[PDB]
């Protein structure tokens, strides 16, 4: 069934699971044509597949080259998406392939389910938590191989850096998730607070700072501080 | 002209034969029904008084043989049977006439309905959707459930009817997940059409047939059975002409005869609307449109 606040725990148990966000697949800018119509330009975009317990992360680059000559993009664009995720968990090992994917947007169900047929033991699952996987391109070491690419490619990356070596995988998931809805809610500020010191270093390796654990605990304060301030300015508060 | 003779009638029940229905009295001298049109399937249904649930009858055809019903105290229901011995049975329903104990099946001389309602329904396909083969005449009931509502118990009582499935192998072919999902042409005229059913007239028989236990039994997977083949076709972009223009008269008279009261469980909403306003062949139902509007409003 749907995943929500009450389920979820399960996400850091030994079954096999990856999320799948498809936010950032069709990507367009919009613009004004000569004549003072409005066209969109595509951009080159990914699937955002991770699997929550480890940090694995499937970043399948979606090229603009997809969508020469289609129509309903958007359309499609769900249904590329569950194309390419069936071909993941095909070309995994039977032992790492998913038991469960859950997908952030329901409307990926219909078309990953119809690509899963091959698979009637992977349950396809919708999510009640509104998760801030949009904000991935705003990390900046993703939003630059997605924008490079020249091809489709797939580039693998360990969402967490080397967290797991001192916490474990429900603290890891929920800085992530810290992180990733402030870069959503004021990515200016949110990057801010990442970089402010310069003597705290990215490792090549990693998306993420290198931060001491009493590090971490004053940029999560500051992340959540941004987060609640946000809020009271969209609603007056 | 036909009849189907009664042995007598020992507990009050509304008997139905085909659209018509009469009130029958705790033994009361009813004997059966005269003047039943050959030509076409027919069904003699039954609602006892003491219990208005399970509606239950019987499909048959009176060129298949003759048959007459009797009443089982110890089953406790209206059974039908078939009598081998024709002289015995002329003689039953020739005394019964001349002693006038029997309705008339009441048809109005204008009146097609009957016919449009069971234009493709033959007495040979429902005998293989209800497996009984040791009599000529089918059961059916309120209660049984579809093969496909078993696969998600006993087979002997099962409504067989094909199992139709959007979201299954047979429907979608490897590497055109999104074409075959999205235009079922290919799932309708080549696995179903011509692969399964082999025509069209087949299909419409049992499209008709499943619309006509949910109607007369509230039957439930009859009705999700009918809605799954609506939606086949509605659902495809390449459809014949010919079966466009047929849906839209066979869809006509069932709505038209549908009791009022009853849209409220027969008619699936989300079905309906997609098939009269979003899908290939909203613009091929005009009559069934026309007819769903004026009548129906609040579900659409």
């Amino acid at each position: 069934g749907a995943m929500n606040s009450s389920n979820y725990a399960e996400l850091f148990n030994n079954d096999i699971k990856l999320f799948v966000d498809d936010t950032n697949v069709y990507r367009v800018t919009v613009h004004k044509t000569f004549e003072g119509n409005v066209a969109t330009k595509a951009i080159n975009g990914c699937i955002f597949t991770l699997n929550p317990k480890t940090g694995h992360l499937f970043l399948k680059i979606i090229h603009t080259s997809v969508w020469a000559g289609q129509k309903r993009l958007s359309q499609l664009a769900k249904w590329k998406t569950a194309e390419e995720v069936s071909a993941l968990v095909r070309s995994l090992p039977k032992e790492e392939q998913p038991k469960q994917i859950i997908v952030t947007r329901k409307a990926m169900l219909d078309p990953l389910e119809v690509h899963m047929l091959d698979f009637p033991n992977i349950a396809i699952r919708p999510t009640e938590l509104r998760l801030p996987f949009s904000a991935a391109m705003s990390i900046d070491k993703l939003s630059d191989v997605v924008m490079k690419a020249t091809e489709p490619q797939m580039v693998l990356f360990n969402i967490y850096d080397d967290w797991l070596d001192r916490i474990s995988s429900y603290t890891a998931f929920s800085r992530l998730t810290l992180l990733l809805r402030a870069l959503k809610t004021n990515e200016e500020s949110a990057k801010m607070i990442l970089l402010s010191d310069p003597t705290i270093t990215i490792k090549s390796y990693h998306l993420w700072p290198s931060f001491t654990d009493e590090q971490w605990i004053t940029i999560e304060s500051q992340m959540r501080d941004l987060i609640l301030t946000e809020y009271g300015r969209k609603y007056n508060v | 002209m036909n009849t189907v003779p009664f042995t007598s009638a020992p507990i009050e029940v509304t008997i139905g034969i085909d659209q018509y229905s009469f009130n029958v009295k705790e033994n009361q001298p009813f004997h059966g029904i005269k003047d039943i049109p050959i030509g076409h399937v027919h069904v003699i249904h039954f609602q006892h008084a003491d219990n208005s649930s399970m509606r239950y009858g019987y499909w048959f055809d009176c060129r298949m043989g003759n048959f007459y019903i009797q009443y089982d105290p110890k089953d406790g229901l209206y059974k039908m049977m078939e009598e081998r011995d024709g002289a015995k049975f002329e003689n039953i329903v020739h005394n019964f006439k001349e002693r006038q104990m029997m309705v008339s099946y009441p048809k109005i001389d204008e009146d097609d309905t009957w016919y449009n309602l069971t234009e493709f329904v033959q007495m040979d396909k429902i005998r293989k959707i209800v497996r009984k083969d040791e009599n000529q005449f089918s059961y059916v009931d309120s209660s049984m459930t579809t093969v496909q509502e078993n696969e998600l118990s006993d087979p002997a009582h099962s409504l067989n009817y094909t199992v139709i499935n959007f979201k299954s192998r047979e429907a979608i072919r490897p590497g055109h997940e999104m074409e075959d999902f999205l235009d079922k042409s290919y799932y309708l005229n080549t696995v179903m059409l011509q692969g399964i059913f082999k025509n069209s007239s087949n299909y419409f028989g049992e499209l008709q047939f499943a619309f006509l236990n949910a109607m007369f039994f509230g039957n439930y997977g009859s009705s999700l059975q009918w809605h799954a083949m609506i939606e086949l076709i509605c659902s495809s972009a390449t459809v014949p002409k010919h079966m466009l223009d047929k849906l839209d008269e066979i869809l006509y008279y069932q709505i038209k005869t549908l009791p009022e009261q009853y849209s409220d469980i027969l008619l699936n909403e989300r079905v309906w609307n997609i098939c009269l306003y979003s899908s290939f062949q909203k613009n091929s139902l005009h009559n069934t449109e026309k007819i769903m509007e004026n009548k129906y409003p609040e579900l659409l």
